[PDB]
RNA sequence: GGGAGACUUGAGUGCAGAAGAGGAGAGUGGAAUUCCAUGUGUAGCGGUGAAAUGCGUAGAUAUAUGGAGGAACACCAGUGGCGAAGGCGGCUCUCUGGUCUGUAACUGACGCUGAGGCUCGAAAGCGUGGGGAGCAAACAGGAUUAGAUACCCUGGUAGUCCACGCCGUAAACGAUGAGUGCUAAGUGUUGGAGGGUUUCCGCCCUUCAGUGCUGCAGCAAACGCAUUAAGCACUCCGCCUGGGGA
């Protein structure tokens, strides 16, 4: 659940956090373990490509089986721990074979729970099917665009998509976002909805918190120069001050839509939102 | 729940001379068993006659009415209730329609009229008026 | 006459759909017991015998 | 369950056939009050069943008043037996 | 224990061996999770009052089972009734 | 009144039965509206007292077939039922409260009321997060009018729906606190119980608990109430003391 903070200081107030009740041990297998290094939003030439991000708390990559494609043998859920890397929680799971994986913790996984892979496993929480078998009106998650490639779609806490109908080799899928769109019949996906639903209603409480999570401040630009911004330079506050509001490598940031017009998934793209 | 059993009776009787019913029967007691003795023997009602059952017994009241169908018994009062309890000193005895009525009071010789009751020159709680 | 007491039948099977025939009308309509003689126990049974065969498909919703 | 009200009853009747007295219905109350505690934590929403646990939990302590007010050895003996305060 | 009374309409289409199949994997699913079912009959191929997922005509077949009301049986029985393809619809109704 | 006893009518338990939109949880079914898509098809559709706004040749309205989604549950349906009240109406299952009728095995007054407290409490409203078909404050336009910040018409946001948590107010009304006992009848209806017939159905009598109407005694200022008292009585609680100010 979200514990709200006395407010002892003002950076403290106002505050919220999660219990990590549902997290059952802080201990991340070593075997899955990999390092990471902060790019801090540099590319290899090392430019900052994408600005606002660098610092914070270093952090070891959890390898997670997105794939779910080890269908021989179940497996059995160890724990639910809390990956730094993701805003949903992952589960330590050992297949009854003696292989030790990580996957996303679903809405309402316990310990113990005997999660399976296949065209032939149950319709449960945890479980993992190709689209094909995974029966109109379900719940589900981790999804994969690519047959083999792994889930993509629908991983972050508290996300859903809804299986809707299948036309030709085709599912057709509502995504968290509300834009309804074919996914090749092939692909797998989990049972349920994406654990730690809670997230989103964290109220971080101070910049410090913020830092933590490695977000650098976000400078606006009526406040830049104008060689800096086209918002910057003016006496005193300003407004826009120009036709339409601008980033700062002038594209417009309200209603401007940026997909591209000639995207080949426009083709299985049914019903857009957002 | 029945808190008055006494005030009951009067009611009961009440009711039914109103109406001008022949008979009535009421749940038996010591108290009440005095009362309807002291009607049947100051005139105001025709007869009393007991019967025994595994509960408490029964009191049947046999009322007076006189020529015409004349109600005997004007009405009854309540005078000493479980809510407030009327006591009054031998001097206090109260005369009933200046003895035209009645007023039965227990004392410590029993229950008896307020003719009684001053005769005696003792008081007693007033347990009700008659006439 | 209430039908469902003449004949004597305290269970009624919301697949007998011969019975329930008699106590709906033409357009599926569920008839008034003022209208087919029965009680309100019997009407109750009959309401909700003719509702469940509805939802199964054994009675019409409409005509 | 009637089968478990007979076992309870059966467990703490005063005497053979004692079906009713301050023991048997205050034993047979608190198991009652028991599940219907567990019931209302499961279904918070259930108010009108919550009457009826505040009901039971009413009588029980009238009964046990009671009993208290007759033998207080008994009613000592039947608040341990029950685990009762 | 509690009686049930489980009424499900096969679509007609369905192959004899697969109606076989299918009341066999129903009648076990139902054994397996702690009901004893006393019995399980087809009981008519009819015509529907109204059409039913593109179907006007089905095969209503009944089972009578008892269980513990605790027992997850009925709900197992229903989840996997709705997500098959076989089963137009069901109904479970409690009988004396 | 206190103490020591006994008793079963009050009260409760036991045993055998009855009905119910009682409550909560999770599902599910059809009608219909709206929207989306595709045919057919041509000039209106819509609406008023009359109009206009509006929608429509970018092909509407209509009509046919589908799909999505929200909300409420036609017929049954009834001063019918249930709940302390608010209130509860599609169907299914899980949990669950209460009520009533028998019997008389059990306890043996264990009961009533109940300030202060605690709990629930229509609609609107508030917070977080969802949902959002129809309706609809606000708002916009068109009418009306002297004016029309309205009635009327065309749209339409919050809200109306869900989960959690606040709010605790209503002509929250039977404008009638609860408990108990007594006092003509007549006639409906709901759930039982017993008997006398009746081949069963059913018909008659009795009786219990609700719900209605009519109507004695009595009460009332009158209106009217009248075994569901506003009559006759007792216990406890709440509340009133001219109108305004308030
Ligand atoms: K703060
Ligand atoms: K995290
Ligand atoms: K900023
Ligand atoms: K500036
Ligand atoms: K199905
Ligand atoms: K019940
Ligand atoms: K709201
Ligand atoms: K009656
Ligand atoms: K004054
Ligand atoms: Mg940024
Ligand atoms: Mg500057
Ligand atoms: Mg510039
Ligand atoms: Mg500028
Ligand atoms: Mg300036
Ligand atoms: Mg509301
Ligand atoms: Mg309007
Ligand atoms: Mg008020
Ligand atoms: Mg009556």
């Amino acid at each position: 659940a979200i514990k709200k903070y006395k407010p002892t200081t003002n950076g403290r107030r106002n505050m919220t956090s999660s219990d990590f009740a549902e997290i059952t041990t802080s201990t991340p297998e070593k075997s899955l373990l990999q390092p990471l290094k902060n790019n801090a939003g540099r590319n290899n030439n090392g430019r900052i490509t994408v600005r606002h991000q660098g610092g914070g708390h270093k952090r070891q990559y959890r390898v997670i089986d997105f794939k779910r494609n080890k269908d021989n043998v179940a497996a059995v859920v160890k724990t639910i721990e809390y990956d730094p890397n993701r805003s949903a929680n992952i589960a330590l799971v050992h297949y009854e074979d003696g292989v030790k994986a990580y996957i996303l913790a679903p809405k309402g996984l316990e310990v113990g729970m005997r999660l399976v892979s296949g065209p032939e496993a149950d319709i449960k929480v945890g479980n993992a099917l190709p689209l094909e078998n995974i029966p109109v009106g379900t719940v589900i998650h981790n999804i994969e665009m690519k047959p083999g490639k792994g889930g993509q779609l629908i991983r972050s806490a508290g996300t859903s998509a809804q299986v809707l109908g299948k036309e030709g080799k085709y599912v057709l899928i509502r995504l968290n976002s509300g834009e309804v769109r074919m996914i090749l019949a092939t692909c797998r996906a989990t049972i349920g909805s994406v654990g730690n639903e809670q997230h989103e209603l964290i109220n971080i409480g101070k910049a410090g918190r913020s830092r933590w999570m490695r977000k650098r401040p976000t400078v606006r630009g009526s406040v830049m120069n104008p060689n800096d911004h086209p918002h910057g330079g003016g006496e005193g506050k300003t407004p826009i001050g120009r036709k339409a509001p601008v980033s700062p490598w002038g594209q417009p940031a309200i209603g401007y839509k940026t997909r591209n017009k000639k995207a080949k998934s426009d083709k299985l793209i049914v019903r857009r939102r957002t | 729940v029945m808190t008055d059993p006494i005030a009951d009776f009067l009611t009961r009787i009440r009711n039914a001379n109103m109406v001008k019913h022949e008979t009535l029967e009421v749940p038996a007691s010591k108290i009440k068993r005095d009362i309807a003795e002291i009607l049947k023997r100051e005139g105001f009602i025709r007869d009393v006659e007991y019967i025994e059952d595994d509960k408490q017994g029964v009191i049947r009241v046999f009322l007076k009415y006189g020529k015409n169908e004349e109600r005997v018994i004007t009405n009854l009062k309540r005078i000493s209730k479980p809510g407030l309890r009327a006591y009054v000193k031998a001097d206090e005895v109260p005369k009933v329609l200046n003895g035209l009525g009645i007023a039965i009071i227990s004392t410590s010789e029993g229950v008896i009229t307020d003719k009684e009751a001053r005769a005696k020159n003792i008081g007693g709680e007033v347990i009700a008026y008659v006439w | 006459v209430d039908y469902i007491a003449a004949n004597h039948i305290e269970y009624i099977d919301y697949k007998d759909t011969e019975l329930l025939k008699r106590f709906i009308s033409e357009r599926g309509k569920i008839l008034p017991r003022r209208v087919t003689g029965t009680g309100a126990k019997n009407q109750r049974k009959l309401t909700i015998a003719i509702k469940r065969a509805r939802i199964m498909g054994l009675l019409p919703f409409v005509s | 369950s009637q089968e478990r009200k007979n076992e309870i009853i059966k467990e703490y009747a005063r005497h053979e056939g004692d079906t009713g007295s301050p023991e048997v219905q205050i034993a047979v109350l608190t198991e009652d009050i028991n599940q219907l505690n567990e019931h209302a934590r499961t279904h918070k929403k259930d108010h009108h069943s919550y009457r009826g646990l505040m009901k039971k939990i009413g009588h029980r302590r009238n009964l046990l008043a009671y009993l208290r007010k007759t033998d207080i050895q008994r009613y000592r003996e039947l608040i341990q037996r029950l685990g009762l305060r | 224990d509690t009686k049930y009374e489980i009424m499900y309409i096969i679509r007609p289409n369905i192959d004899e061996e697969a109606k076989t199949a299918l009341v066999e994997r129903f009648d076990t699913i139902l054994k397996d999770n702690g009901a004893e079912v006393i019995e399980s009959k087809d009981w008519e191929k009819r015509r529907l009052a109204y059409e039913m997922n593109g179907f006007r005509e089905g095969i209503y077949h009944i089972v009578n089972v008892t269980s513990p009301s605790t027992a997850g049986a009925i709900n197992e029985f229903d989840r996997l009734a709705k997500i098959n393809d076989d089963i137009i619809r069901h109904m479970i109704v409690k009988v004396e």
